[PDB]
């Protein structure tokens, strides 16, 4: 993380912590531009300690008095009912063993199920042809070419390209 | 069935409901309808088995034992006479268990009968039940020789302490 | 053949049970006891030895 | 129980262009790229959807949100939109 | 109907369990152990009265 | 209490060449996903971080061990310590109860059970 | 309309289970239940005290029960 | 180097080992395991005769107590097992 | 059948730079604040080279943690520090140590 | 005419001197609570037909909940203390199948782990009082216990009191109910209102012919329930969930009933249980339709006013919330008023009356808090307003309750055989001022809610002491007792 | 046993005599037919005692104990067929015969009529169990655990021959437990202390203590193929009942030195429960549970005076069915995941919903749900040692509280998400996996209907 974008990680949560405490909507909305004037103290300057002392005093009065049980937007890392839908929980590929008269239903769905597998069954003449080439030695985050230079299939095929939908 | 002297209780003494009011009460509508919807599927079938169960009879007989020796026979290291005395003593103990269960529910006959007074009456069961269980653990409960069952070799020897140390070593009773 | 590997082997139970009465028929020591179990005059304590 | 399709977000991303009084309703609809219109123009432009949508807007959502239709693109991946 | 959906439900187990109580009091020496009268006057179930 | 936990510090420009410690793990992550994505695996990953975990915890602690310090002989203050103390409680017990059971009486007379 | 396809692992072996569990337990449990009803009605025991049984007592079958 | 067996599911059902006559391994353990032991053996100890001579001593306790309650006989005696049969050595 | 550096060994100063990472990559090049020096204090039955303890700790707490699964659920590859106490434990909140509850019970 | 009964159906195993078979009890609680307990469950499953309407796992719920009635009903019908121990644990094992309804969810399964932890402390106290009856009283049927009262009941009844603290949410075990709310909503409407918390004090109610003497008991009992009131009052302040606001409010109801034991008032105490069971199974379900209407926030934030095409359920709340102010003449008036005015003649700590009566205001300010923040102000919550209140399945449930709810304390207490002597003296400056205590709670909350809404803009200062909105008890004990015993005291004396 | 050893020895010339794969269906078929013969001639009445025939059988009169001994052989053959079928047929049949031979000595044992036939049968085991650990086990460090499986039980049991023949030449003859009517008392000496010491210490080798029990999480950790003889090792540990035979008589009055066996088995009781909440192995997880409430029964015996023999009769079979059933759970979920480490099993409860009921009721026998066969005996241990003193409820009650966590510590490990892995572990719990998982609670709660037969003299 860099020093300039360290301002941005605080700036969104500076106002996000405030609407936890408000009672109206305009009461929170009146303090948006009102807090903006403090942000408009040093508009554009150098990147040295003058920009760090604006953040070094943003240690206090940001963590100091921070969010007394705030809003959480319940579908989140925290919050209630964040992972509540777990009786279903999307067991993708639980459907290998059937021993049919249980595979009687959905006839066209299984006919398409084996169809997509040939896209995964034939990708390593193309994906592994660039997997040895795109990585220089052992370097950074290893996504492929996002078109794979002819046809990107996927590169992340198929557990990510057919990833779990929510309900 | 049983014998009523074994399980006594005072007579029932159920009073009159005393309605006294011309208001409609629901108790004159419940007992006048529900009695016949029970007597038809139960009592007639109970009568239908009653003639059918009397088709044949089967006998089962009392078991009365034989008790020739009691205590002091025989000599120390023996086997034969000291086996029947075990059959004497041990079957003379399982009788003495459920005799207390008769007297225990005899207390329970008084308590769920009065209820309101329940302590200052019935005149026996706080006394007589404590004239049994108090006269029980002495010399008939091998405390704590009940593990090896104390079979004729400690149940007499508590009673040796109940005669040697007791009643003579009171200095001088 | 007629499958001696099969149920002929549980037929050894009564083969053991036929031998199981030989020990009791030589344990004929005492009839005269006092647990009634008396062998007084009857053909009931004599039997099943 | 009420479902949702592609047409709801195509209203709202275009609507907040006119809701914010700094941006006139004469820009481009889906691809304005936001540089022709540092803080408070990559956060304030999505601080309104913090009020309306508000699914906490993670750290990678800033550097993608220049292309204003690329804003709309991954929401259908998140909100699991039709077909 | 409301003819057998409740009749199989409630109307059948009535007779079985009442037979299990009428064939119970004559066998067990402690049947129902109903309490005392709680009567303030003296009434017609007795012969005397109370003021 | 447990902890402060010091979620903020200083930078700019302490240890400029310290970065790309993710290059250690992203090479393993590339080795992870290439092992993870294949048309036929039918089995678990070897995952040697759990192999080196339990076997160097359940076993290979007694070859590590030596009684060259008294803080390894410190377990005398926890194992045999209270084990004398419960008996130091219990030896004082059961005899004071017995003397009141031998000399004098305190029990109810209907104590058949027990 | 909103119509999709639910994802279940398998229902074949699981509903194949509880079949012979239920089947064989009624293959001999339910037929043996009639003998517990037939011996209740036609067969009893009576009564007590003592009987004298003559001089030599009765054999085994001293029980107050049908099958005991 | 390494030869091993995996999940036995060649789209058949499978009970213990394989298709045929090993198919009979189901109904030799379903029918012999329970449904004869868990039924007839469960019935056998249900009405099994008097355990430790108890049911005699149930009604025998009903008889003798009222005979002590008949004339004069005290109850829970603990009466030294017919006394004056022990010399009782003092010291 | 993995025999080469199958577990820890009698460390921690048998050329500790050649420990991490010839195998058991807890440190990248023995300067990552996770070189296998942290044998607490040895002599005891603690961990030796032990790709183990005093590395940065007190929580895997199931964070946002998107660059892999990587928090506690979804198997990052080789970052084992300590376990079996953390599936139910967390990081620091906004207040601090002050035991006012005993004063509140006062 | 009474005719209380016991039965003698079928033998269990018998031992040396005592034989327990089975029996039942039909005295003052079987002919009272059982038509009350069934009426609630008869009126609660129609909401679960609507709440759990999208789940193909619907059939497990109606199956699991019915057996939970069996362990709740066999306890009150019992008269053998062995049979009480059956129901004492049977109620908790169903709870792990109810908080653990939703799988995963790394706090809720931990909340299932937090649930059974504090239940076992209440288990070890009850068995201690059991074995003392074996050593002396020769049985543990409830008859022969009340046949002769012993001298030293001080040693057994503390274990009876410690058993009450396990499930009736006393001080020290207080995070058990605010952690148990994490499951589905009519689950928690059953778990917290009329089941799982009345049986924690019900066992004490059966033990009334002994609790008169042994004066170490009564001072500990009434002082304990006084602590449970105001710590739930201070931690409920600034709480941002609807279900959590109602979670504390049943606990201050428990603070009443603990004190009602130390004063020798058995049946007036139980009559407060007779009224209270109506209340929150309505209220969580009435508030459950509000949360399902928005389908994801369940916060007191972003609610709006009452009248956003919401006529009926707002009328249903103000029936309940005004009763929750402290009963001027509403549902539980014949139970709440006859106890705090029975605190006139007492022998208390006198810190107790300086602690129980203050929470009557703190109970009243719970009412308007959902009026002033969810039913009063301007409409604000996120868009696509998909509200719906038209389902006669829910309309059948609400209409069946409020007819019985208002006539709860006014029909049952209208016809009852009397048991004790009333107060009948309530002097000057000492009689009804606890109602006035409720009145000022409307005033004090007004000049905080309106001041947080319309003021001279009191700017958000970061300086406050906020060890009140947390309580500081879950902050450290959930970080220390699974740290000392689990790690250091184990791995030292482990391998 | 008139003819109980007699039919089962004829089962032995049937394994290698038979055909091919028919040997599994044939061996199970004959085996259940003996189970009725066990039930029939036994369970008779009953009042002190049933001396059976002669000098080889006393009919197990006071404690039946013998029905449980005969379930297991028609119960493990269906379990051992998980991973055994890779060898020659003549080598696999030898593995069948040695387990059948294990039952025959134990059929004559538990009745045994005597004491000089007891010890030769008390040591008649440990020969077939040791061979099972050596061949067809798991990975290495087997052979030291085979040596720790010796050199303890044999180390402690040898002074019994020093003790018993010293009794046989002194006072009468120990052929008959019922000719033990004359028993001289034993006073406090410096010779008689050792006489009681050798009489007792060998029985602490099998049912463990806080000391000398390191071998017990070796045979259960390093174990045969899929819990095969591990189920038999459950009966091997509980089968040290012979303290009930011996110390009921034959120096009963030495209780002055009972205390360090009371105390050591009591603080070690509460300790070894918590010694496994940070364990990382499934087969070690049930193993330390099997120490704790098996160490509960020892203070029920050295403390005499029944209302203690009542529950201790039932507490032997309490985990004897339960821990055998837990090992059946642990023998499963290993043919599908080939490592026994519990942490790798995240993301269960969704692939196998049918066996998820069986996880619930099994661990519901440790909380134990007081109308069962588990909390019906633990209340009598409460009923005994509270009459000893008032302190004993404390350390014994926390044992009921630690295993409340320690059992649900396993159940919650099944519930996790997205499972990260597992293109294997497909198999949705076939017939062998769930029919063998049955027949454990199916007699257990059945015995809770009329639990009259599970009672000692007592
Ligand atoms: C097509 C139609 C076909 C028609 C079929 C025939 C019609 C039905 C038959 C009539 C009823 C018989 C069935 C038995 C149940 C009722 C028993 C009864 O109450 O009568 C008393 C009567 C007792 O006889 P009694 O003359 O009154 O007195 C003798 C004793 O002294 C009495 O004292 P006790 O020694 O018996 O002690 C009491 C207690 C004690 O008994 C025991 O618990 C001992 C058994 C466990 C011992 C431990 C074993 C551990 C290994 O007995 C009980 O357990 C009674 C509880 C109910 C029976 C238990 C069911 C087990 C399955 O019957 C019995 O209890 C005998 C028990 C035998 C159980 C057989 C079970 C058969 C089940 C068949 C399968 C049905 C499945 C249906 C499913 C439907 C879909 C869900
Ligand atoms: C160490 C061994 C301790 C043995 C000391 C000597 C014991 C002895 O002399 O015998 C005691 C006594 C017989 O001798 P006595 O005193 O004369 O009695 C009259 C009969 N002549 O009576 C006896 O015979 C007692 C017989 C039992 C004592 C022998 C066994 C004691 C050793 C068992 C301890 C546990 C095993 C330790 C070794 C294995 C572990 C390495």
């Amino acid at each position: 993380l860099t020093h300039q974008q360290k301002v941005l990680r605080l700036y969104k949560r500076a106002l996000r912590h405030l609407e936890s405490w408000c009672i109206h909507r305009d009461k929170y909305r009146y303090f948006a531009c009102l807090l903006r004037a403090r942000f408009d103290e040093h508009k554009n300057e150098k990147d040295m300690v003058k920009a760090t002392q604006l953040l070094r005093e943003a240690e206090e009065e940001f963590w100091h008095g921070q969010h007394p049980q705030p809003y959480i937007f319940p579908e989140s890392p925290g919050g209630t009912s964040y992972e509540r839908y777990e009786c279903y929980k999307v067991p993708e590929w639980c459907l290998d063993d059937w021993h049919p008269s249980e595979k009687a239903m959905y006839p066209d769905y299984f006919a398409k199920r084996e169809q997509w597998k040939k896209l995964r069954r034939e990708s390593w003449e193309r994906e592994v042809k660039q997997l040895q080439e795109e990585t220089p030695v052992g370097g950074p985050r290893t996504e492929a070419l996002p078109p794979a230079r002819k046809q990107g299939d996927l590169p992340p095929l198929w557990w990510h390209i057919v990833t779990r939908p929510r309900e | 069935s049983w014998d009523k002297d074994v399980y006594p209780e005072p007579p029932r003494r159920t009073p009159a409901p005393s309605p006294q009011t011309s208001l409609p009460n629901p108790i004159t509508y419940l007992t006048k309808a529900f009695d016949l919807l029970v007597d038809r599927p139960v009592t007639l079938v109970r009568e239908f088995i009653e003639r059918q169960h009397a088709k044949n009879k089967y006998y089962y007989y009392h078991r009365e034992f034989r008790r020739v020796p009691d205590i002091t026979e025989c000599q120390e290291k023996d086997v034969l006479c000291m086996f029947e005395a075990e059959m004497q003593w041990r079957r003379d103990y399982k009788v003495d268990q459920e005799i207390v269960n008769i007297i225990q529910e005899r207390l329970k006959a008084c308590q769920q009968r009065e209820g309101e007074s329940h302590r200052q009456n019935c005149a026996k069961e706080l006394e007589q039940f404590t004239q049994v269980v108090k006269a029980y653990q002495d010399r008939y409960h091998d405390l704590g020789a009940h593990y090896s069952a104390r079979k004729c070799l400690a149940k007499q020897k508590q009673r040796m302490l109940a005669e040697r140390k007791a009643a003579k070593e009171a200095a001088a009773a | 053949r007629d499958h001696w590997v099969h149920v002929l082997v549980p037929m050894g139970f009564v083969f053991g049970y036929y031998l199981d009465r030989k020990n009791d028929e030589k344990l004929t020591a005492f009839r005269n006891k006092s647990l009634l179990y008396k062998r007084e005059l009857k053909p009931n304590e004599e039997v099943t030895w | 129980a009420p479902p949702l399709t592609l047409e709801g977000i195509k209203d709202r991303v275009l609507y907040v262009l006119k809701l914010y009084d700094k941006i006139d309703p004469e820009k481009l609809s889906v691809n304005s790229h936001f540089m022709k219109d540092d803080s408070l123009d990559q956060v304030e432009i999505i601080m309104a959807m913090e009020d309306e949508f508000g699914f906490e807007i993670p750290d990678i959502d800033a550097e993608k949100l220049m292309c204003p239709q690329e804003i709309v693109d991954y929401i259908a991946d998140k909100k699991d939109v039709y077909e | 109907r409301h003819s057998i959906f409740a009749f199989t439900h409630v109307l059948i187990p009535v007779w079985i369990i009442h037979y299990y109580l009428k064939y119970h009091v004559t066998t067990k020496p402690y049947t129902i152990v109903e309490k005392k009268p709680r009567i303030f006057p003296g009434d017609t179930i007795l012969e005397t009265g109370e003021v | 209490t447990t902890l402060d936990p010091a979620e903020y510090d200083i930078s700019s420009e302490t240890r400029k060449a310290q970065a790309e410690r993710l290059a250690i793990r992203s090479r393993l992550k590339r080795e992870y996903q290439l092992q993870y994505y294949d048309p036929s695996r039918r089995g678990v990953i070897e995952d040697p971080a759990l192999v080196r975990w339990t076997y160097a915890r359940s076993a290979n602690i007694y070859p590590n061990f030596r009684p060259n310090t008294k803080t390894s002989l410190l377990g005398a203050l926890f194992g045999i310590g209270p084990l004398v103390f419960w008996y130091y409680v219990f030896k004082t017990d059961r005899d004071r109860k017995e003397k009141l059971i031998q000399e004098g009486k305190l029990d109810r007379t209907f104590n058949i059970s027990y | 309309g909103k119509r999709l396809f639910i994802i279940k692992p398998s229902g074949f072996y699981d509903k194949r289970f509880l079949k012979l569990l239920r089947f064989y337990i009624l293959l001999t449990g339910i037929p043996v239940a009639i003998g517990i009803t037939l011996i209740n009605v036609f067969i009893g025991e009576a009564e007590l005290a003592e009987i004298p049984e003559g001089y030599v007592p009765e054999h085994w079958e001293y029980f107050k029960h049908p099958i005991s | 180097e390494d030869e091993n067996l995996y999940e036995k599911n060649p789209d058949s059902h499978g009970y213990d080992k394989d298709p045929a006559v090993d198919i009979w391994n189901m109904r030799v353990v379903f029918f012999f395991g329970f449904s004869i032991v868990l039924v007839l053996g469960s019935t056998f100890v249900a009405y099994l005769p008097d355990y430790r001579m108890q049911e005699w001593a149930r009604r025998e306790a009903e008889r003798l107590v009222k005979y002590r309650e008949a004339h004069g006989l005290p109850i829970m005696e603990s009466n030294c097992f017919d006394p004056s049969k022990i010399q009782l050595p003092e010291d | 059948a993995s025999h080469i550096t199958k577990d820890m060994l009698p460390g921690p100063y048998p050329k500790t730079p050649e420990e991490r990472a010839a195998a058991a990559k807890k440190y990248n090049m023995r300067v990552e604040d996770y070189e296998p020096y942290p044998d607490d204090g040895t002599g005891y039955g603690d961990y030796p080279k032990l790709p183990d303890r005093s590395q940065q700790e007190r929580d895997p707490w199931y964070d946002w943690d998107h660059p892999d699964l990587r928090l506690n659920w979804g198997e990052p590859m080789h970052w084992d520090l300590d376990m079996y106490i953390r599936n139910r434990v967390d990081t620091s909140p906004t207040p601090v140590n002050w035991n006012l509850m005993c004063k509140h019970l006062f | 005419s009474g005719q209380e009964l016991i039965i003698s159906n079928w033998h269990w195993l018998t031992i040396q001197t005592l034989k327990l078979s089975l029996s039942f009890k039909m005295d003052y609680f079987s002919m009272m609570f059982i038509p009350v307990a069934l009426f609630v469950t008869w009126s609660i499953m129609e909401f679960s037909m609507w709440y759990m309407y999208s789940d193909p796992n619907i059939n497990k719920f109606f199956k699991y909940l019915l057996l939970f009635l069996i362990t709740m009903l066999i306890l009150v019908t019992a008269n053998n203390l062995f049979q009480l121990f059956i129901g004492w644990e049977g109620v908790g094992i169903m709870s792990f199948l109810l908080i653990g309804w939703w799988y995963g969810r790394a706090d809720a399964n931990t909340a299932a782990l937090q649930a059974i932890l504090y239940n076992r402390i209440g288990d070890i106290g009850f068995i201690l009082a059991m074995a003392w009856f074996l050593t002396n009283l020769n049985t543990w049927d409830l008859q022969q216990i009340f046949m002769l009262n012993p001298s030293d009941s001080n040693m057994p009844l503390i274990g009876l009191a410690l058993a009450a603290t396990g499930k009736s949410a006393q001080f020290g075990l207080h995070p058990w109910l605010p952690s148990a709310m994490e499951g589905p909503t009519p689950v928690s409407a059953l778990l917290h209102s009329s089941t799982m918390v009345v049986a924690g004090i019900f066992l004490l109610i059966r033990f009334y012919p002994l609790t008169e003497n042994n004066k170490y008991i009564q001072s500990i009992t009434l002082c304990l329930g006084a602590i449970t009131t105001l710590f739930t009052a201070m931690c409920a302040l600034t709480q941002n969930d609807i279900k959590k606001i109602i979670a504390f409010s049943t606990s201050s109801q428990l603070g009443l009933m603990m004190v009602t034991i130390g004063i020798n008032q058995p049946y007036l105490a139980f009559l407060h249980i007779c009224t209270h069971a109506f209340f929150k199974a309505m209220l969580f379900m009435c508030s459950g339709s509000i949360i399902h209407s928005l389908n994801d926030e369940q916060d007191i934030r972003k609610m709006g006013g009452l009248f956003k095409a919401m006529p009926f359920t707002t009328t249903a709340l103000i029936v309940g919330s005004l009763a929750l102010t402290g009963m001027p003449f509403l549902t539980g008036f014949y139970s709440k008023d006859l106890i705090i005015e029975a605190a006139n003649t007492s022998y208390t700590n006198a810190w107790a009356l300086l602690m129980t009566l203050i929470a009557t205001s703190f109970t009243a300010i719970y009412s308007t808090r959902i009026i002033f923040f969810a039913l009063l102000g301007q409409p604000r919550f996120p868009t696509l307003v998909n509200i719906n209140e038209n389902n006669p399945l829910l309309i059948n449930s609400i209409k069946r309750l409020l007819i019985g709810s208002l006539f709860a304390g006014y029909i049952i207490s209208n016809n009852i055989p009397p048991t004790t002597i009333p107060q009948m003296t309530m002097p000057y400056y000492l009689k009804t001022t606890a109602l006035i205590v409720t009145i000022l709670g409307f005033i004090l909350a007004l000049e905080i809610s309106n001041m947080t809404k319309n003021l001279k803009y009191h700017y958000p200062s970061n300086a406050f002491k906020f060890s009140t909105l947390l309580g500081y008890f879950p902050t450290i004990m959930h970080r220390l007792a699974p740290y000392m015993n689990l790690s250091m005291s184990q791995k030292s004396a482990s391998s | 046993m008139l003819k109980y050893i007699i039919p089962t020895i004829m089962l032995m010339p049937l394994t290698w005599l038979s055909k091919n794969n028919m040997i599994w269906v044939n061996s199970t078929a004959h085996s259940l037919l003996i189970s009725f013969t066990s039930l029939l001639l036994m369970n008779q009445f009953g009042d002190n005692s049933l001396n059976f025939s002669l000098l080889f059988f006393s009919d197990s009169l006071s404690t039946p104990l013998l029905i449980l001994t005969m379930w297991l052989l028609p119960l493990m053959l269906m379990a051992s067929q998980h991973h055994l079928s890779k060898e020659n047929l003549t080598r696999k049949k030898l593995f069948i015969t040695m387990l059948i031979s294990l039952q025959l000595f134990l059929i004559m044992t538990f009745t045994a009529m005597e004491l000089i036939l007891f010890y030769i049968l008390f040591e008649a085991t440990l020969v077939p169990t040791l061979i099972i650990i050596t061949r067809w086990g798991n990975q290495t460090e087997r052979l030291n655990a085979g040596l720790y499986f010796l050199f303890y039980t044999l180390a402690g049991s040898l002074p019994l021959l020093v003790a018993l023949i010293y009794i046989q030449n002194t006072v009468g003859s120990l052929n008959f437990l019922m000719l033990q009517y004359w028993v001289q008392p034993v006073h406090n000496s410096w010779s008689n202390v050792f006489m009681w010491l050798a009489c007792m210490m060998a029985f602490m080798v099998k049912m463990p203590l806080y000391g000398l029990h390191l071998w017990l999480p070796k045979a259960h950790v390093e174990a045969p193929i899929a819990g095969s003889m591990v189920l038999a090792a459950v009966l091997l540990k509980l089968g040290g009942y012979g303290m009930l035979r011996i110390t009921l008589i034959l120096n009963p009055m030495t209780d002055f030195m009972a205390y360090p066996f009371i105390m050591l088995s009591l603080w070690g009781m509460i300790m070894t429960s918590s010694i496994c909440l940070r364990q990382t192995d499934l087969k070690s997880l049930i193993a330390y549970s099997s120490v704790s409430h098996m160490a509960l029964v020892i203070v029920a015996i050295l403390i005499q005076t029944p209302w203690s023999y009542m529950g201790a009769t039932a507490l032997m079979i309490a985990h004897g069915l339960t821990s055998s059933m837990l090992f059946c759970l642990a023998n499963s979920n290993y043919e599908r995941i080939h490592s026994r480490t519990m942490i790798l099993a995240r993301g269960l409860q969704t692939l196998l919903p049918l066996m998820a009921t069986w996880w619930l009721l099994a661990s519901l026998t440790n909380l134990a749900l007081p109308p069962t066969i588990n909390l019906i005996g633990e209340l009598f241990v409460v009923m005994s040692t509270f009459s000893w003193s008032n302190i004993t409820i404390i350390l014994m009650g926390v044992n009921m509280v630690i295993t409340a966590l320690y059992s649900l510590y396993m159940l919650i490990m099944t519930q996790r998400g997205k499972y990260t892995y597992h293109i294997n572990n497909i198999s949705p719990s076939f017939t062998r996996e769930n029919a063998l998982m049955s027949l454990h609670i199916l007699p257990l709660l059945l015995l809770t209907l009329n639990p009259k037969i599970i009672l000692g003299p007592l």
